[PDB]
């Protein structure tokens, strides 16, 4: 039900904003991805 | 990196025979050339399609998230 | 009966070894070409990606899917999306499929084409069923995945033919051959000492009498008899691929006679 | 096929022959100034300066980046960034004028000096076309 | 006892964790074997 960022190994929908630094709830590794977008995307079948 | 569906050259389907093929080896302990003829791959165009291919995917999966 | 007769030799569920006789090469081939890239068939022609955490990237899979042979014996009664007045696909011109997979098994989860789910109204007519000929019964491994690797798709089959993209053609390979004992000399055999030995002899030779040295060269001879063998992917029983071919063609030659008339009025 | 150039069967091109993936990847950081003045990753619009880009910012989220699924193309923006100057001058980064494709993976990280660090990766698929070399 | 600069080490050398590590062990590191 809604999300933002992600643990690069201990992948756990995190999410945050301004000045909240950039770590993870435990697994320090300040890397973080950003998981897809809800809006569907279409592709060609060829 | 995942068997290919159908043989680029002629087109016949192929993507299913993977496990079937990779099986007539480890289990039925056979020699490639014979296994293929047994999977219906008669011509080299398709024949080659399988014989070659490398399932890198498997090594990909072994990763993580 | 009247003209171009046939004598089917070996013949099964996927192959049609047949001796098509008394015709013109031209035609023999014409047909061949048709059977190859002009026989309509259905296949996934669009993919709405909801969620993919696999290794393979979107379009990659997208692509794969296209190829996945789909049922289509009742394709002649499912208008071409570019005609189904509906703005962008009606049930009257396109099936719709789905695919959902999850990494439950703590041990590699294979996503085959059997996992495809039809969602629109088939209107009761063989169509859009992921063809399967597998022994186990799960044809076409579409993709694999680990732990929490998710995959949610939306496939939209449509008409279309090889000419417009191979993923359609129901051909897959067609044998063709004639004059096995090169009597018309339509070829000059390349050799080193003696063609005869060096150049293999095709099985088809038996079905036609050999040379007989001394005899001069037959110049009026033309080409009847064509040893053809039509294979099939399955989206149509081999036989139709032969028939529907003989038809589409037949139909084309008509559109010309037809067009000539729509032109005789002015 | 004449003089060093071949005829490649299209049919097989379609059946997947010689298809290639291609990933590129832009990158930016929030430059800092000892006298406390920091850039930022936002989705600006007019408001004094005017100095932006022609690109369509409308593909950005609120953190100044795009998200995977997205389908970038022309000169669309890919990263939103602003520098406070004495106040809205852009430092955003467009997708290379001649490319186009799909974002594929992004990532924000900290850079020693505690700066925001991002690396956007846009993937495209290329199919054996005529001009192509083999 | 005293800090004196940083020596950019070479991967797979003696000081790179990769030297000792094993197949599986690696993948968890994301470093292609
Ligand atoms: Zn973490
Ligand atoms: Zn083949
Ligand atoms: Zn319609």
């Amino acid at each position: 039900a809604t999300l933002k960022y992600i643990c690069a190994e201990c992948s756990s929908k995190l999410s945050l904003s301004r000045t909240d630094a950039v770590r993870c709830k435990d697994c320090g590794h300040r890397i973080l991805l950003k998981a897809r977008t809800k809006r569907l995307v279409q592709f060609e079948a060829r | 990196m995942i068997v290919p569906v159908r043989c680029f050259s002629c087109g016949k389907v192929v993507g299913d025979k993977w496990e079937s093929y990779l099986n007539l080896l480890q289990e039925d302990e056979l020699d490639e050339g014979t296994a293929l003829s047994r999977l219906g791959l008669k011509r080299y165009c398709c024949r080659r399609m399988i014989l070659t291919h490398v399932d890198l995917i498997e090594k990909f999966l072994r990763y993580n998230p | 009966e009247e003209g171009p007769q046939v004598k089917i030799r070996e013949a099964s569920k996927d192959n049609v070894d047949f001796i098509l006789s008394n015709v013109d090469l031209a035609m023999a081939n014409s047909l061949r070409r048709v059977m190859i890239a002009e026989i309509p068939t259905l296949a996934i022609d669009s993919v709405e990606v909801e969620t993919n955490t696999t290794v393979l990237a979107d379009e990659f899979i997208a692509h794969r899917l296209g190829l996945i042979p789909l049922q289509s014996m009742d394709i002649e009664q499912l208008e071409y999306s570019r005609d189904c007045f509906c703005e962008d696909h009606c049930d009257k011109c396109s099936v719709v499929l789905t695919l959902q997979a999850f990494g439950e098994s703590e041990s590699t989860t294979n996503v085959y084409s059997k996992d495809l789910v039809i969602v629109s109204n088939l209107m009761g007519r063989n169509i859009g069923h992921p063809i399967i000929q597998d022994k186990e019964g799960n044809g076409v491994l579409i993709c694999k995945l680990r732990k929490g690797q998710e995959l949610k798709l939306t496939c939209v089959a449509k008409k279309g033919i090889a000419k417009e993209h191979a993923k359609w053609g129901p051909a897959a390979a067609i044998e063709f051959e004639y004059d096995p004992w090169n009597k018309l000399k339509h070829t000059d055999y390349w050799y080193e000492q003696d063609s005869a030995k060096e150049w293999p002899q095709s099985k088809n030779c038996e079905y036609e009498d050999p040379p007989n040295e001394g005899d001069p060269f037959d110049y009026k001879a033309q080409a009847d008899t064509f040893y053809m063998n039509v294979e099939s992917v399955g989206s149509i029983p081999v036989d139709q691929v032969v028939v529907r071919g003989i038809d589409t063609l037949q139909k084309k030659v008509a559109s010309i006679l037809l067009a000539l008339t729509q032109m005789d009025q002015d | 096929n004449q003089e060093d150039s071949m005829i490649m069967n299209q049919s097989s091109i379609d059946r997947g022959l010689f298809r290639s993936l291609f990933f590129r990847s832009y990158m930016d950081q929030e430059k800092k100034y000892g006298m406390s003045i920091t850039e930022t990753f936002e989705k600006p619009q007019r408001t004094n300066t005017l100095r932006m880009k022609h690109g369509t910012y409308d593909k950005l989220d609120d953190d100044g980046l795009i998200a995977p699924g997205v389908r970038v193309s022309g000169e669309d923006v890919i990263i939103g960034k602003t520098t406070p100057i004495s106040s809205k001058r852009d430092a955003s980064t467009p997708l290379r004028s001649t490319e186009n494709g799909i974002v594929d993976q992004v990532l924000v990280t900290t850079n020693q000096d505690g700066l925001k660090f991002v690396k956007v990766r846009v993937r495209t698929t290329k199919i054996p076309q005529i001009g192509d070399k083999f | 006892k005293v800090f004196i600069g940083r020596l950019p080490i070479m991967l797979r050398s003696k000081n790179c964790y990769l030297s000792e590590a094993t197949e599986s062990d690696l993948y968890k590191l994301k470093e292609c074997p």
